[PDB]
RNA sequence: UCGAUGUCGGCUCGUCGCAUCCUGGGGCUGAAGAAGGUCCCAAGGGUUGGGCUGUUCGCCCAUUAAAGCGGCACGCGAGCU
RNA sequence: CGAAUGCCGGCAUGAGUAACGAUAAAGAGGGUGAGAAUCCCUCUCGCCGUAAGCCCAAGGGUUCCUACGCAAUGGUCGUCAGCGUAGGGUUAGGCGGGACCUAAGGUGAAGCCGAAAGGCGUAGCCGAAGGGCAGCCGGUUAAUAUUCCGGCCCUUCCCGCAGGUGCGAUGGGGGGACGCUCUAGGCUAGGGGGACCGGAGCCAUGGACGAGCCCGGCCAGAAGCGCAGGGUGGGAGGUAGGCAAAUCCGCCUCCCAACAAGCUCUGCGUGGUGGGGAAGCCCGUACGGGUGACAACCCCCCGAAGCCAGGGAGCCAAGAAAAGCCUCUAAGCACAACCUGCGGGAACCCGUACCGCAAACCGACACAGGUGGGCGGGUGCAAGAGCACUCAGGCGCGCGGGAGAACCCUCGCCAAGGAACUCUGCAAGUUGGCCCCGUAACUUCGGGAGAAGGGGUGCUCCCUGGGGUGAUGAGCCCCGGGGAGCCGCAGUGAACAGGCUCUGGCGACUGUUUACCAAAAACACAGCUCUCUGCGAACUCGUAAGAGGAGGUAUAGGGAGCGACGCUUGCCCGGUGCCGGAAGGUCAAGGGGAGGGGUGCAAGCCCCGAACCGAAGCCCCGGUGAACGGCGGCCGUAACUAUAACGGUCCUAAGGUAGCGAAAUUCCUUGUCGGGUAAGUUCCGACCUGCACGAAAAGCGUAACGACCGGAGCGCUGUCUCGGCGAGGGACCCGGUGAAAUUGAACUGGCCGUGAAGAUGCGGCCUACCCGUGGCAGGACGAAAAGACCCCGUGGAGCUUUACUGCAGC
RNA sequence: CGAGCUAGCCCUGGCCAGGGUGAAGCUGGGGUGAGACCCAGUGGAGGCCCGAACCGGUGGGGGAUGCAAACCCCUCGGAUG
RNA sequence: GUGGUUCGUGGAGCCAUGGGGGAAUCUGGGCGGACCACCGCCUAAGGCUAAGUACUCCGGGUGACCGAUAGCGCACCAGUA
RNA sequence: GCCCGGAUAGCUCAGUCGGUAGAGCAGGGGAUUGAAAAUCCCCGUGUCCUUGGUUCGAUUCCGAGUCCGGGCACCA
RNA sequence: GUGGGAGAGGGUGGUGGAAUUCCCGGAGUAGCGGUGAAAUGCGCAGAUACCGGGAGGAACGCCGAUGGCGAAGGCAGCCACCUGGUCCACCCGUGACGCUGAGGCGCGAAAGCGUGGGGAGCAAACCGGAUUAGAUACCCGGGUAGUCCACGCCCUAAACG
């Protein structure tokens, strides 16, 4: 069947992109928290061009 | 005069169209049109705020003069009388004499050609426009403003009129499409006639089909639903309504009256 | 037996009981004969095909020597339905 | 620490077991190499070909090319690889996107709201597979190419010349600019044919040296020329409209012009010149080169769904915006500027490899699943993207070799019977296309209808009527019609292609649903009724702002029920709801204070507090049924009996009308009778005793419809009597790779007993040499899931309401 | 934190081989005082019919430590709405 | 009308304040738990003010703290694969 | 089988605080009519279902029993 | 043909006043209705009765007749328009063009029916109050469809002279 992932770049960044966490202040939360954490990478990693 | 068809496939049997025999143009003057929003009944949450809407066939608004006496005394020729789909009634395309093309709800009996125009003066004529103390009584007319000068709101929808009864000082007394005397201020401006395409309730749409082109999405009875869903959800088989009637946000919908009581325009209202 | 012993009926495959439906042997008879009745011995084998109903059962059709009754987790769903 | 279906890890069992991932299929020769069924190459064979081929997009992100490799990854093998290591590889003014436009939506000066966070919001801005905008054909690389090179052709910006002209906006106006169905003309793509042009060659096996077979016979191309077609009236006066101003647009009145023309614009043909250029044969390539050649390069036919394109007609459901563009005037400027030519110059950022219906994307997998757009040849079959074969192209599905059991699966045949099978014709058969003939009840007149049932169907020769293209002619096409005959068991000779009828129930209908056990009689549906709602509508979301409703206005909008259509839809308003009642009772805060109280020496200060004045609500009085709802008992009575039209009485708000009725409702019940059958718990017609139908939770019907559910018959059949044979894929044997749940430990027999009540394990007896392989499933109360039923728990959740208490709302 | 699955709506695009059936309107003829209507031709309507694509998921078989955490084969429903 | 305080409407004062009403400048005002008298205590409706207190991302010193299944999730290129 | 209700004149039914029980209809006797009906006048019979108990006394109170009627007979 | 009549003949569009009902206003008090007698019903929540203002529908008193017109069914306030038949006068015109009429076709009261609209009075059905032995009737209080309009059906009649 058609599975739940169906990529694409413009989704996946316009969704959990740094520019989409830092508008709502959840999502800046979101980013304040990865980093206190050490994560490597705050978002999704993502390729426009 | 209404268009039926042979049975030649079920809900033809049925289905009626309106004659567009008074229909002279077909496409609407370019500069007078506008791209509507269609909502789907959606509010600017993104929420439903009006059940099964949506759907239906792309419209192009047509911006149609409700304000008549923004012309007062510059007569206009009656150009068309044209389809627009964002009401039951027709409009007129008319031509005014210093150039202006403007939009008009056609009433009965107005015919390519005539000329129309809106004034204290206005002779008394289905087309013509007055402020409503200027109105013989017994008239009958039809897209009035409710207050002065903010625009026609009444006996607007295919056939519907109103008819001057009486006055009282500045305000006369009407009576609506829905058999109620409102009490309507003389500076109210109204243009004479009943509005026309009276056969307009007289379709049958003919199938789900129609109501779908519409804009009217499938309607299901609480009936039909569970209780988490509806007053009405519910029972094993089939369940008689249960209660008093109610709707979904659970009010009460066979008799239960809504009009606020307390409203200050209750002061000029007479009737039912 | 509830940290699970799948439940009616059909099918298939049987196997055992005998309080025997047939066949075999018998005593009595209100047994002339022929046909029965009743009770005794006997479980070796045999014990049909259809209509109806999910039915078991049952009732009917047409036969038959006969169209037996029970047990096996109301035998059998790691065999099927 | 021995147990917690404990936790982590290790290693066992099942086991050399099941499996090795589409039954498109393989064989050989040669080569490479330590090693080859698996890599290269040739020959043969098979498979796809509306693809299993080719091109975009998205996704992925180096997988691309090459060299050197095989530990691992690869379901086997590996010399190979989408793997390892390294090196190379992606070139644009014109292709796509960005230095352009706007869409939904997002965001958002102003401004509005909100404890905070934040929510809204005209303009503006952002946002594209929509608008707009300038590159076609070849060649070249191991690997990019509309990007590099060749030929031919364009765009914009800057600066010049020259020639024009009141220039000039982000402002005005035009345009851009729009649906669905059907569609004319003329082309193009694409194809088929040729006796014509070109071409290596060929003559086999009986025949053929032939107008033989085989192969090919084009592509791009500015200007100008044609052929098609699109778009557009020309002038003059008047002017208050298009939020300033217009000379523009709009409106008015003149004139000429008008199914055209002329001006434009596009498509197509031609066109300077440029490119391409087969089969075959020989080259050593994993594949490309040479030649074929000075290649030829023409004619005819078919012909798009594409192009001219903003074409045309019909229709109703009534079919984006903004820029580019053209016009218009404002400031400002007019020794500016713009327009037009022609010249030089300038022309950036990003993408470009590869896969791309799949081993590179989504599915943990080199997964039989999913994935949007374009191209998709030929011949035949009525047509077609269908079906069979097949071209280009691509592939044989990354384990094989044998064998010839059961059994399973997919498949083919079956004597006689023909549903006897069974819950049920489940399944499988039969039927199948096109042409003609013929076709019932019933009907809403359309239908039912492909009803049913039949006849025909190939090939050969002769005759012969129309179309299209040519020219009215030949040729090439297309639609045919007549007559003679030929061969088979069979002519839609393969492949694709309804079994039919009669009679019920339910739903009118097409649709819709439980992604993943229910497709339905359920939902929806046109339509009918009721009700609210006068517009800052009601209703809905939100604390609000706001917004939907709706740029709508009672022929409209919300809510509820019913559910095409026909004929209908009875009585009850006592209770509950809703509606109406400016009186009366009651009634909270408030008012009002008779009259008391506490304290002070008092003036005070401070408490209670009776009338009475106090809303909504409730009571009360009425209405109200397509509002919640309800719609009786007993006894008697007719001149044979039976039965009761009739009577008597208790109770009720009122006592069920038409229709229908053992029913999707009937308990007794397989009711009784009739019909069908040899036989009928079913089905159909009836009867009425309706356990416990009955009128918009509609009643009774209804043509048509149905993957609904029922009964029957005919046709046909392996469903069956009742099985047999056969094919292939497994199973089986050998080689390679090698799991799984489960498992206290095991040295794991039968009976009759016993035992916590169903024993391999206890007693007694009986049987029994050790170990395996293929098989079958009776038992290990076999596995699997801490039973899903049941109960328990002062465990939980969803849901109801005249349960409690509250909150929103009113 | 999620509508990259799924549900609905909004914007903008695209798709649906080929056959059948033959509504209205037209046009002619008839008819009539005029009409209605009737007949033919043209026409080409439809939640119309057959059938691929595409969208489905009826019945049956198979699969059931699967090719597959919903697949496959035969069969069937829609296929201008 | 509420909150805070031990104070859950209680005899419910004190502090605070959404609503209503609404003063005075020392002979003014608040307080001592309803209220009154008395006797006291304070000086509302402007603001600032170190230190003594809290914490450990960081640096150091200790340990009847761990010792690679422990100790931080991480002793190792871990908030990684 | 399980619980509720009822049993009063010939029929259909009120009714009781424990003591002398009524309503309509039927029936009976009179009248009116030519005769019947309707009308009118006058007239109850009741062992208050059976049985046992409580009482001074029971149709009345209590327990059982018949009988009738109503609800129930669920998971299974 | 020519000139003239009379007419509720038909169709359309308007328009008038009386009255009924409802609504608003005013003034007023206990009854009003109704019948054989009653009751139901209405009324101090202010009814009946009276005045004023309005709304709406249907029918047209007197004239009015045993009258008129029409083929019939039928037609009645008034005004206009459109329109049928008829009668007389005059003796002009055609020249037997006449009569009837199976079928056909048209009109056709009331009730009824469809789609809309309208709805004051009246009133099948229906509800109450009475009467009766009963009363599913007659009398009374209410009351729906219908009655009215438009279009389209139905086609009956003591459609009778
Ligand atoms: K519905
Ligand atoms: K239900
Ligand atoms: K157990
Ligand atoms: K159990
Ligand atoms: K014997
Ligand atoms: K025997
Ligand atoms: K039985
Ligand atoms: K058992
Ligand atoms: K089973
Ligand atoms: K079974
Ligand atoms: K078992
Ligand atoms: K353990
Ligand atoms: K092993
Ligand atoms: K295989
Ligand atoms: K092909
Ligand atoms: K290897
Ligand atoms: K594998
Ligand atoms: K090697
Ligand atoms: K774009
Ligand atoms: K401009
Ligand atoms: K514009
Ligand atoms: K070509
Ligand atoms: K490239
Ligand atoms: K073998
Ligand atoms: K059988
Ligand atoms: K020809
Ligand atoms: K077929
Ligand atoms: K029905
Ligand atoms: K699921
Ligand atoms: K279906
Ligand atoms: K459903
Ligand atoms: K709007
Ligand atoms: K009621
Ligand atoms: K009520
Ligand atoms: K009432
Ligand atoms: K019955
Ligand atoms: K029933
Ligand atoms: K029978
Ligand atoms: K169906
Ligand atoms: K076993
Ligand atoms: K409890
Ligand atoms: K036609
Ligand atoms: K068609
Ligand atoms: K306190
Ligand atoms: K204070
Ligand atoms: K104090
Ligand atoms: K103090
Ligand atoms: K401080
Ligand atoms: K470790
Ligand atoms: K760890
Ligand atoms: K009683
Ligand atoms: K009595
Ligand atoms: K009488
Ligand atoms: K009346
Ligand atoms: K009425
Ligand atoms: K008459
Ligand atoms: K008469
Ligand atoms: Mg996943
Ligand atoms: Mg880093
Ligand atoms: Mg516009
Ligand atoms: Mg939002
Ligand atoms: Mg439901
Ligand atoms: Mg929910
Ligand atoms: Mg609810
Ligand atoms: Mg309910
Ligand atoms: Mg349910
Ligand atoms: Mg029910
Ligand atoms: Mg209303
Ligand atoms: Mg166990
Ligand atoms: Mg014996
Ligand atoms: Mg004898
Ligand atoms: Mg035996
Ligand atoms: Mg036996
Ligand atoms: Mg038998
Ligand atoms: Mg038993
Ligand atoms: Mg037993
Ligand atoms: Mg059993
Ligand atoms: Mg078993
Ligand atoms: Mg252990
Ligand atoms: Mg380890
Ligand atoms: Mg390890
Ligand atoms: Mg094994
Ligand atoms: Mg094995
Ligand atoms: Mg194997
Ligand atoms: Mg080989
Ligand atoms: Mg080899
Ligand atoms: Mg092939
Ligand atoms: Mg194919
Ligand atoms: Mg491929
Ligand atoms: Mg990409
Ligand atoms: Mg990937
Ligand atoms: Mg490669
Ligand atoms: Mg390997
Ligand atoms: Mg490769
Ligand atoms: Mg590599
Ligand atoms: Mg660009
Ligand atoms: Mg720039
Ligand atoms: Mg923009
Ligand atoms: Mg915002
Ligand atoms: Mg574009
Ligand atoms: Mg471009
Ligand atoms: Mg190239
Ligand atoms: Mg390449
Ligand atoms: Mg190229
Ligand atoms: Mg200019
Ligand atoms: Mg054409
Ligand atoms: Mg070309
Ligand atoms: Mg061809
Ligand atoms: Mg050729
Ligand atoms: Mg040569
Ligand atoms: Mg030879
Ligand atoms: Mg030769
Ligand atoms: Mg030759
Ligand atoms: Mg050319
Ligand atoms: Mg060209
Ligand atoms: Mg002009
Ligand atoms: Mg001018
Ligand atoms: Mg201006
Ligand atoms: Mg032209
Ligand atoms: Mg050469
Ligand atoms: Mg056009
Ligand atoms: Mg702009
Ligand atoms: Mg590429
Ligand atoms: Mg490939
Ligand atoms: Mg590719
Ligand atoms: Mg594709
Ligand atoms: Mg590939
Ligand atoms: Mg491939
Ligand atoms: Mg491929
Ligand atoms: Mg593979
Ligand atoms: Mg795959
Ligand atoms: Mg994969
Ligand atoms: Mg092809
Ligand atoms: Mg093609
Ligand atoms: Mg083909
Ligand atoms: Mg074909
Ligand atoms: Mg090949
Ligand atoms: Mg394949
Ligand atoms: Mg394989
Ligand atoms: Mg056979
Ligand atoms: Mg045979
Ligand atoms: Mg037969
Ligand atoms: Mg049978
Ligand atoms: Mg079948
Ligand atoms: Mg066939
Ligand atoms: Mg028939
Ligand atoms: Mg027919
Ligand atoms: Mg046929
Ligand atoms: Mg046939
Ligand atoms: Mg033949
Ligand atoms: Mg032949
Ligand atoms: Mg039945
Ligand atoms: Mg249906
Ligand atoms: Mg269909
Ligand atoms: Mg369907
Ligand atoms: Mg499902
Ligand atoms: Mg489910
Ligand atoms: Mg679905
Ligand atoms: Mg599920
Ligand atoms: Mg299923
Ligand atoms: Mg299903
Ligand atoms: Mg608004
Ligand atoms: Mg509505
Ligand atoms: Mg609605
Ligand atoms: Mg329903
Ligand atoms: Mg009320
Ligand atoms: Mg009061
Ligand atoms: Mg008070
Ligand atoms: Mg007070
Ligand atoms: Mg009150
Ligand atoms: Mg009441
Ligand atoms: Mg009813
Ligand atoms: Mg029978
Ligand atoms: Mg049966
Ligand atoms: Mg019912
Ligand atoms: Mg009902
Ligand atoms: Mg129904
Ligand atoms: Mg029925
Ligand atoms: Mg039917
Ligand atoms: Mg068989
Ligand atoms: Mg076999
Ligand atoms: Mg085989
Ligand atoms: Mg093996
Ligand atoms: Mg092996
Ligand atoms: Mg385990
Ligand atoms: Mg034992
Ligand atoms: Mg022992
Ligand atoms: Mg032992
Ligand atoms: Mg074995
Ligand atoms: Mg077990
Ligand atoms: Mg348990
Ligand atoms: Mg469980
Ligand atoms: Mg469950
Ligand atoms: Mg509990
Ligand atoms: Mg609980
Ligand atoms: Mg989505
Ligand atoms: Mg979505
Ligand atoms: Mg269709
Ligand atoms: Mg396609
Ligand atoms: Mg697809
Ligand atoms: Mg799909
Ligand atoms: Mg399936
Ligand atoms: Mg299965
Ligand atoms: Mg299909
Ligand atoms: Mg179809
Ligand atoms: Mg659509
Ligand atoms: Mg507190
Ligand atoms: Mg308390
Ligand atoms: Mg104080
Ligand atoms: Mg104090
Ligand atoms: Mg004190
Ligand atoms: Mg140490
Ligand atoms: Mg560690
Ligand atoms: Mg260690
Ligand atoms: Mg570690
Ligand atoms: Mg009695
Ligand atoms: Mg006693
Ligand atoms: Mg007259
Ligand atoms: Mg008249
Ligand atoms: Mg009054
Ligand atoms: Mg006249
Ligand atoms: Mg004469
Ligand atoms: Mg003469
Ligand atoms: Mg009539
Ligand atoms: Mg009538
Ligand atoms: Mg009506």
């Amino acid at each position: 069947m058609k599975r739940t992932w169906q990529p694409n770049r413009r989704k996946r960044a316009k969704t959990h992109g740094f520019r989409a966490r830092m508008r709502t202040p959840g999502g800046r939360k979101v980013l304040k928290r990865r980093r206190q954490k050490g994560r490597w990478r705050l978002t999704p990693a993502v390729r426009k061009r | 005069a209404v268009k039926k068809f042979k049975p030649y496939t079920p809900s033809r049997r049925f289905m009626t169209v309106a004659d567009f025999s008074e229909i002279t143009k077909t496409e609407p003057e370019k500069s007078l049109v506008k791209p509507l929003k269609k909502t789907g009944g959606r509010n600017n949450q993104g929420r439903i705020t009006v059940r099964f809407r949506g759907g239906g066939h792309k419209r192009l608004y047509r911006i149609i003069d409700f304000k008549r006496w923004d012309k007062v005394g510059i007569p206009a020729k009656v150009a068309a009388i044209e389809y627009d789909p964002n009401r039951s009634a027709r409009i007129a395309l008319l031509h005014y004499v210093d150039g202006e093309k403007r939009y008009i709800i056609a009433p009965d009996g107005l015919q390519v050609g005539q000329q129309v125009v809106a004034g204290p003066d206005a002779p008394i004529q289905v087309g013509n426009a007055l402020p409503l103390r200027f109105i013989p009584v017994g008239t009958v007319v039809h897209a009035v403003e409710l207050e002065p000068k903010k625009g026609a709101k009444l006996a607007r929808a295919a056939g519907t009129s109103a008819q001057i009864q009486g006055r009282e000082g500045d305000y006369v007394i009407l009576r609506l499409p829905s058999g109620e005397l409102r009490k309507v201020h003389g500076e109210c401006y109204a243009t004479v006639g009943a509005v026309g395409n009276a056969d307009h309730k007289n379709i049958v749409l003919g199938k789900a089909g129609r109501s779908r082109w519409l804009g009217r999405r499938p309607h299901v009875r609480g009936a039909a639903m569970n209780p988490v869903d509806h007053p009405h959800g519910g029972g094993e088989g089939r369940a008689p309504r249960g209660r008093p009637p109610a709707s979904p946000w659970g009010w009460q919908t066979k008799g239960l009256k809504t009009r606020k009581r307390r409203k200050p325009s209750s002061r000029f209202i007479i009737a039912r």
